[PDB]
């Protein structure tokens, strides 16, 4: 197995990345940059609370 | 090569091709074409124009300053501190 703990989160981000990969890749790369910094705030308590 | 280096970069440095695989925190950078368990969609093949190779710090977003992914699960990506020109 692999790290599939954030299956829903990864899927959402992937679907967005795939859709934006067309031409909005420039925006996608910037959006993820500002969103991942927020992920550190969410995943901090999220990953801690969620055991599985 | 030497201990006391003297150089400068152009603002953000989106055209930075310098060789460095460490963050400003002295953390080891992960290879762009690697497959450690990370969450990302930055495939080098998607941005061949930014010359993403090995585990060298790059900036495909053209943001404030170059960054890179870390090989430490405690961190995702960190920025790199490089001396920039005054003007």
């Amino acid at each position: 197995g692999s790290v599939e703990k954030l299956t829903a989160d990864a899927e959402l981000q992937r679907l967005k990345n795939e859709a934006a990969e067309e031409a909005e890749l420039e925006r996608l790369k910037s959006e993820r940059h500002d969103h991942d910094k927020k992920e550190a705030e969410r995943k901090a308590l999220e990953d801690k609370l969620a055991d599985y | 090569y030497v201990e006391f280096s003297e150089e400068c970069m152009h603002g953000s440095g989106e055209n930075y091709d310098g060789k460095i695989s460490k963050t400003m925190s002295g953390l080891e950078c992960q290879a762009w074409d690697s497959q450690s368990p990370h969450a990302h969609g930055y495939i080098p093949s998607k941005f061949p124009n930014k010359n993403l190779k090995k585990n060298y710090c790059r900036n495909p977003d053209r943001d404030l300053r170059p960054w890179c992914f870390t090989t430490d699960p405690n961190k995702r990506w960190e920025y790199c501190d490089i001396p920039r020109c005054a003007a």
